[PDB]
């Protein structure tokens, strides 16, 4: 349809001012046009009698890719939290160079988390999934698999994110070297369970892997 | 640690090279490359120059066996190259089996051992025993001789995901017809195996430690489930390798054979290069990628045994 | 916002910080080193620390005084200098604005000492944004106003001395050092809340505006207590205004500025603290110290926050001078007066 | 014939590493053996034959 | 087809919220080195009182996953409710979370500070913790009359 | 119909949890005055908490009315009447459980100095919530009209 | 256009209450930190969040005669004067609650130190209700003269 | 038919990431390497690692290009997207971790040698999700030409 | 027919991250031109090597633009703004990475004068993803088809 | 839609007006504050303000002539590659000029101290016409390369 | 003609007339600040004025010329090149006030203490009007090219 041009500029024109905000910005839009955008937006709702709601689609598939991106990045956001909680321990003192790596097993078993399910979303060569609104009807299975996997992708990205700054915490493992740092350690692991979990009940809420019918 | 009835375990010294070579024949020029390092062991013994060459100086007899390994393991999967879906059918039952029987292997020590480390070993081994045994086993079955039946079911993760959802389990499409009660048996056995892990516990220290005994009670699980899920890293590095050297490699092979006369044989001669410098940084690219080994064989392996010093006292096991 | 921080490039600081905040100095350790009476149990015991790792490498055998401002330096520097290369991003701006606020006050310093007749190489003990032989030479050699405001604009990035120079540059408020020393001691405070207020809903930031007021407080109590009976200009910029959310109003803190001890304005402030409204000046500055010390606990528990890192300078300069103070005395064999008085270092 | 005889014929031919070593570190020279051979084993790769995917294209 | 957005809409923003107030209450955990008596007893009943609350997202959205189906009447509109169901529960597990990170980041400094004074960050942490229980139950009851 | 005012249900709580969530948030952060005996402080303390928990239990009312009152079967009346009444209730709970988060730290970080301000704090949060409650009241008052729907 | 005059109703006391939380969360902090200095002047600076706190009811009782005036069926110029009256006295009650904030934390900031302006600050802070009241009065009768039914 | 944007996507957000990270590894390792000049080979590693990010992204934009035929479907632009936007977010989060991981490792690793395994440990572990994601971008775009 | 736009955001996009890149290397260059005047020579490489990436753009939109005639189809532009909108980002991001690089090169190579190398091996590497983005915009337009 | 193609023609003046412009404000201003410390190389510095406003001239130049091929209608053709070139031009004009102005200023200001690095930053800011002149070459490629107007 | 053919006749002189009071704001504040210090640079600080009063007039006339080409009905080519014609030259007229002001500024703060930049900044004063000339040039072509509508 018309909108998959829509949504695929619109994403990547929000991936590329998203990206560029952490980073050193080079291009973006002006603060005006989004409350220009949601006058504009807002005063076709109000005059006539028409309503206005969604479209029922899927119109593209890449969400299960977008969740092994949005896990990808959530690992990536704790990596370096963990790096420069390593680094900035450094040479201080003869410590372990590796004792904080079980964070980042954790972090690294979060790209795994969606990307294995980006394999188990497959459904036998899914071009299509089943039979959706592109020329008959019942498009719940294709529409709603970009929720799961977005889902997935969030809860993993969560996840990964919350154990990268257990590990960081971890780290150092206190604020006055007195006592050891492993009840940092126990609070850090955790939380390792809310990305198996997540993503167990993740897969699980996406169903098995129909033919394409 | 070095501690005393060395080395500091035996499968990591077997597993860690036999893993290593699983990520990569572009494995010729690594064992022709990492088999000068055996006639200049003596000459090279003190250097004392680089801080990567003095620790790949170190592992010498590491990096020979691993550079070994990755000749046949780089020749034999670079089955098929055209699709991307018949080779990660097998490249996951074969690192499932293998992640497995290492994982096996790796807790049967400290399970033999019983040196944290009281309780936990004795009444497990059950359920991951039994998920793994029945994905192993249904793979293996699966990979007989045929056959009237479905293609690419399971391939692993995906029957074990089916797994836990009903008591008699008939989902496909790689499982057993011989029987079906190994799921239920299984499902039993995992639902009484809660109570009786955690129950012997506080049993054994009476003649907070609290939330360490039902951390290290659930650890088990947890470790079961995470390095299940992360056995698929030699899988994923080896089908990208693969795709990425012969991706690289497809763009030279074909316009330099397609010339001919006296401008054809410079021209593929000099384009030549390129492709012997690609297939050589491909190699390359993954043995530098392939260092996750040695953090995933010191946490797992190290893990079930009892750092720095178990892979230092690995290299230091073969030169004693 | 408020419910959880993070930055890109305050992670490296907050790392950075985090590594160095574990060998950080407590009041048991001060208040054990304090009683004991060998210098080789307090050098031993002082040794095993972070700032004992400059100590460490050269020790000191009559605990002289050298020794305290070559480890000090070494940690100041070590612990200081060595951050700012591998900074960037706004914390890199609002850290080195933190040592240009101290920086500002030691160029005031340097200055009024070079034309002092002292020494035009010589640095003593204090937070500096760079070394005591790049940039406070020239600045501290110079006494043209000219030579400052280029060596302040050579740096990176500007500091607020630079607009303070043309004030005093102008003849505004004084000739002397203390007219120029009040609103150069005012201005960090103020650049401070300035920074602090545009970069401020990052964090929660709590416990660091309470810290901010009370030692604006604190600096004004000083202000008023060092103006009695010195001729203080109410009109002329030598008196402190800085606004604060605490229990005390702006032209409270504006009153109590000038030189008049206004018990009023502090024991409306606070009624459990130290500061109430006496005129004592022992015990007002050696409650300047644990009030000052205090609140860096609750900073110092959260991550990737700048507040941490903004209260640790802060509780490195008092363990500094704290060390350096418990050092001469404990060197000479004389009872300590502000250590052994105050209970929180 | 299948991929369980050469595990059989690995592990039934096998002196499982009792002894064929010296008596000095007998248990890193005797362990490797099966280790190498459990690896041997795991290296079938037939990749086909009932999942032998690849047809159209 | 679109009730799947209110089924992944509320362990999407229950997960994420959690995660972030399990992160600002494991962060308050370093200070000051003091694990003899209690420690680590005492800080983990934020975190397991945080950590619980992704457990009534979980199953309200697998209910409401599994409650979606092609052989009931779900179309015009059945699927109207589910997202403001799910996003209810999300949100409300969310702003829970959220305010549950900060009061067990100064919870977890309060037991360690004095040992009698924990009922008041229990008693303030049980009113912070009701937001999602009473989100969780409008969302099992929205989800009961669901089709 | 359309199937349009389900969202009143959720609104509701939405900015409610949220107002409650910030004024937890914001009241429980703040050191106080600790010693061997406690003088009963830390039972006035927790006043703004109490005090600012009642929005969630008020806005999960009208939600809970709103829910009973949707039903399967969805209509214009009910489902036009149904909306815009979450969100008065849950801007004055919202705004209320900001105003009673940002007076419950003046008053924990006050009562270490002189506990005496709970007086004058407690009158400042029951003044408070009285914007909350009229926004309850209304949203009872417009979710009373909305059954018998057509 | 269609049947959407709830959300004038609940603008009003949605503005109402953000503006009389928001001046009542400013004269609860300076009431607070004002009360630890003297306590005779706990009870004189308590008149400021109460009487903040009675613009709400002007758009709670707008919102009420506008949510009991409320039709069934809505046109082009009849869904209109409900968000303009509810919109124009939620922004004059939102308006007076952030002039009687900054007003009510002068007045005492003012008597903190030494109280003489509580006469004079609570006239300056009495006249900043009239631009709610004739908001209020602006709001009912576009209010009342929504109720045509053409 | 918008296959273009998976194509471009991917050499687009893996040359940004690649480039960031190129620029941060850069930094810390020309103001490490003023120290030492003989420690500009061992501070080289994680430009050479962070570098490596952009084979995956050309890989899968060859790969991406050679499945882009004649053919216009609807099915057939949306694979390209998310394979094409998963390994460009994938390179930009590796590149972008690599990049501070590598100029904290490199001057963390100039001063004390201990540092190395921990900077090169936690600088390997980035190129574990572009890996990922030019693995789900490959197996994405290996059924993306099935003939419909 | 709408690939005007993708051909001349190549060029854009690439001018755009030429100049970001030459401003930074102009800043490192005028910084530690005044140190010494034999530097000048040694640092005036930074921004040669990021001036030769508005060639690649530039290229790309002269190749592209004179496949434009009266015939033209709707798939005939959309490989057009995808792989000049790689181009466009791969050159952005190479002159940015490039500027930082060429900043820090000259900044690390002002104080010790045989980081030169080192400048130059590290700035020369970010030049690979602009060839990378022009090789698939190469491969992108001779895969088009229908226009001309 | 007839008459589309001005958008290009006025962009591409309109970005490189404003480029240069920016660039003779920021050569401007780094020749006004470098030009009190050496007031003996004012006219070495000023030559980065002339040269960066000469960039305007291409932009200016290719609309001029633009517009002089220009009718009253146009097809749909001409307004798509007119609005590429101009908008490539404009760009390249406004990238050109902004890394002109801080070349300038930081060429000024380095310049001031030594005199031996106005070569440098002449040679420096003299390669920055190359974006412009390669995007007016393409604007002018692209112009020449269109039909079909009227 | 569809719609929106007006507004490039005052999108000229919107520009033009913020970017010439910018300029005679930032002209003035230098000259009356630089003028307490020196008197005698306060004469020539109204050629910054009176130089930029000559874009607006510019603007100002072709916002005339292009309000007397308009009547009450626009045509279909009319309104693109009228709204992009009067979008460059009120860019041009803004960026060059914008950047004439600050260099005027700068100029009358550095020329103060000793007046050896004031041939500099007259100099880059009286070549700054190039981009009001060539946007007035390219304003008045695409005016010229856009009339007879109807």
């Amino acid at each position: 349809m018309n909108k998959e041009s829509k949504d695929d500029d619109m994403s990547l024109g929000k991936f590329s001012f998203s990206h560029f905000l952490y980073y050193l910005v080079l291009i973006v839009v002006i603060v005006y046009g989004l409350y220009k955008l949601f006058t504009g937006h807002g005063s076709d709702i109000n005059f006539g009698k028409f309503l206005l709601r969604t479209s029922p689609y899927m119109w593209a598939n890449l969400g299960i890719a977008l969740c092994v991106g949005l896990s990808v990045v959530g690992a990536a956001w704790g990596i370096f939290i963990t790096g420069s909680s390593m680094i900035g321990a450094g040479v201080r003192a003869p410590r372990i160079t590796t004792k904080n790596l079980i964070s980042i097993i954790f972090c690294e078993v979060v790209a795994i988390y969606g990307l294995i399910i980006a394999i188990v979303f497959s459904s036998k060569l899914t071009v299509a999934t089943a039979e959706n609104m592109y020329s008959k009807s019942n498009l719940y299975t294709g529409y709603s698999l970009f929720w799961a996997g977005i889902t997935v992708g969030a809860s993993n990205l969560i996840c990964g994110i919350a154990v990268g700054i257990t590990g960081a915490t971890a780290a150092i493992s206190d604020a006055a070297d007195s006592a050891l740092f492993v009840k940092i350690l126990v609070i850090e692991i955790f939380g390792s369970i809310l990305g198996l979990l997540g993503l167990i009940v993740g897969l699980l809420m996406a169903g098995k892997a129909s033919e394409f019918q | 640690a070095q501690y005393r009835e060395i080395n500091a375990g035996l499968p990591t010294i077997v597993t860690f090279p036999f893993m290593f070579a699983i990520m990569f024949g572009h494995g010729f020029l690594m064992t022709l490359a990492a088999l000068s390092l055996v006639l200049n062991e003596k000459k090279i013994n003190k250097m004392k120059r680089g801080e990567i060459f003095d620790m790949a100086f170190t592992g010498r007899y590491i990096i020979l066996l691993m550079g070994v390994f990755s000749m046949y393991t780089g020749f034999l999967y670079n089955g098929t190259e055209n699709a991307l879906l018949f080779s990660n059918s097998y490249k996951m039952k074969l690192s499932i089996l293998m992640g497995f029987i290492h994982m096996t292997y790796s807790y049967f020590f400290s399970l033999a051992n019983h040196l944290d480390i009281i309780g936990n070993f004795i009444p497990g081994l059950l359920f991951m025993q039994g998920i793994f045994g029945y994905l192993s086993v249904c793979i293996v079955y699966k990979w007989a001789v045929d056959w009237v039946k479905d293609g690419k079911p399971a391939p692993g993760l995906l029957n074990m995901l089916i797994n836990m959802f009903l008591s008699p389990g008939t989902i496909d499409d790689e499982l057993y017809p011989h029987q079906a009660k190994v799921q239920v048996f299984l499902l039993l056995m995992a639902l009484v195996c809660i109570p009786w892990l955690l129950l012997v516990k506080p049993l054994h220290f009476k003649f907070d430690i609290m939330i360490h005994q039902v951390i290290h009670t659930i650890e088990f699980c947890l470790n079961c489930v995470s390095h299940t899920a992360s056995y698929l890293r030699l899988w994923a590095l080896s089908l990208a390798h693969a795709q990425l050297s012969s991706v690289l490699w497809t763009m030279t092979i074909q316009i330099a054979f397609g010339f001919r006369g006296f401008v054809g044989v410079f021209m593929t001669v000099a384009l030549f290069a390129m492709w012997f410098a690609l297939t050589c940084a491909v190699l390359v690219l993954m043995e530098g990628t392939s260092a996750m080994l040695h953090s995933l064989r010191l946490h797992w392996v190290e893990s079930m045994s009892k750092p720095y010093e178990p892979f230092a006292f690995e290299y230091k096991d073969m030169e004693v | 916002m408020e419910g959880v921080y993070f930055n890109i490039d305050n992670g490296f600081i907050e790392g950075v910080v985090r590594g160095y905040r574990n060998g950080l100095l407590s009041n048991n350790q001060y208040i054990n080193l304090t009683q004991c009476d060998t210098l080789e149990d307090l050098k031993l015991q002082l040794s095993s620390t972070d700032y004992g790792n400059f100590l460490s490498s050269v020790s000191s055998e009559s605990l002289t005084t050298s020794l305290i401002q070559e480890y000090a330096s070494s940690k100041l520097y070590h612990e200081f200098n060595y951050i700012r290369d591998q900074s960037s991003g706004s914390t890199r701006k609002f850290m080195d604005y933190i040592t240009y606020g101290y920086m500002i006050d030691n160029v005031a310093l340097m200055i009024t000492g070079t034309i002092h007749d002292r020494d035009k190489g010589e640095i003593l003990q204090r937070c500096h944004p760079l070394g005591w032989f790049d940039t406070l030479p020239t600045l501290s050699v110079a006494t043209d106003l000219e030579s400052l405001y280029e060596t302040v604009l050579v740096d990176t990035p500007l500091a607020p001395y630079f607009k303070n120079c043309f004030d005093t540059a102008e003849e505004l408020d004084d000739m002397n050092i203390e007219i120029i020393r009040n609103k150069l001691y005012k201005a960090y405070l103020e650049d401070f809340y300035n920074f602090v207020t545009e970069e401020i809903p990052e964090p929660a930031k709590e416990c660091m505006q309470t810290l901010l007021g009370f030692e604006a407080d604190r600096r004004s109590i000083n202000i008023a207590l060092n103006s009695l009976q010195s001729s203080d200009i109410d009109p002329d910029l030598k008196s402190d205004l800085l606004p604060n959310i605490g229990k005390l109003y702006p032209l409270a803190t504006f009153h109590l500025a000038q030189a008049q001890d206004f018990e009023g304005v502090r024991a409306a402030l606070a009624n459990v603290y130290e500061y109430r409204g006496f005129l004592e000046t022992g015990n007002l500055e050696d409650h300047f110290y644990q009030l000052e010390m205090e609140l860096c606990r609750d900073a110092f528990t959260q991550q990737f926050a700048i507040s941490t890192v903004w209260a640790w300078m802060k509780s490195k300069e008092q363990e500094v001078r704290n060390i350096t103070w418990i050092a001469e005395c404990i060197a000479q064999n004389q009872r300590e007066r502000i250590n052994n008085y105050i209970s929180v270092y | 014939y299948t991929v369980v005889g050469v595990f059989i014929v690995v592990s039934a031919m096998s002196v499982l590493f009792w002894i064929m070593a010296p008596k000095n570190n007998q248990a890193v020279w005797r362990s490797t053996v099966i280790l190498t051979l459990a690896m041997m084993f795991l290296m079938w790769a037939i990749t086909f034959l009932c999942q032998l995917h690849p047809l159209v294209a | 087809f679109f009730g799947f957005a209110g089924c992944a809409a509320a362990m999407v923003l229950s997960c994420l919220g959690a995660a972030i107030g399990t992160a600002k209450s494991g962060i308050g955990i370093a200070g000051i080195g003091t694990f003899k008596p209690e420690l680590i007893m005492k800080s983990l009943i934020p975190v397991v009182m945080s950590g619980i609350l992704a457990i009534y997202g979980l199953v309200v959205a697998v209910l409401i996953a599994g409650n979606l189906s092609p052989t009931e009447d779900y179309t015009l509109f059945n699927g109207f409710m589910h997202l403001s169901c799910g996003l209810c529960v999300g949100f409300a597990c969310l702003s829970s979370g959220y305010a549950i990170g900060m009061v067990g980041d100064v919870g977890v400094r309060k037991y360690m500070h004095q040992p009698r004074l924990f009922v008041g960050i229990v008693l303030i942490l049980i009113f912070s913790e009701v937001l999602g229980l009473y989100g969780m139950i409008v969302a099992l009851i929205l989800n009961t009359r669901g089709s | 119909a359309p199937f349009f005012g389900a969202i009143g249900c959720a609104s509701a709580i939405i900015f409610t949890s949220l107002g409650a969530a910030y004024g937890t948030a914001k009241s429980g952060v703040g050191i106080c005055a600790t010693c061997v005996l406690r003088p009963d402080l830390l039972f006035k303390n927790i006043v703004p908490v109490i005090m600012a928990g009642i929005i969630a239990i008020y806005g999960l009312v009208v939600s809970v009315l709103v829910c009973y009152s949707l039903g399967q079967k969805q209509a214009l009346y009910t489902g036009f009447i149904q909306l815009g009444a979450g969100l008065s209730v849950g801007l004055s709970g919202l705004a209320a459980g900001f105003a009673i988060g940002i007076v419950g730290d003046a008053g924990v970080r006050g009562s270490s100095q002189q506990p005496r301000l709970f007086v004058g704090m407690i009158l400042i949060l029951i003044f408070a919530e009285v914007l909350g409650l009229y926004g309850l009241i209304v949203a009872l008052l417009l979710n009373s009209r909305a059954t018998q729907d057509v």
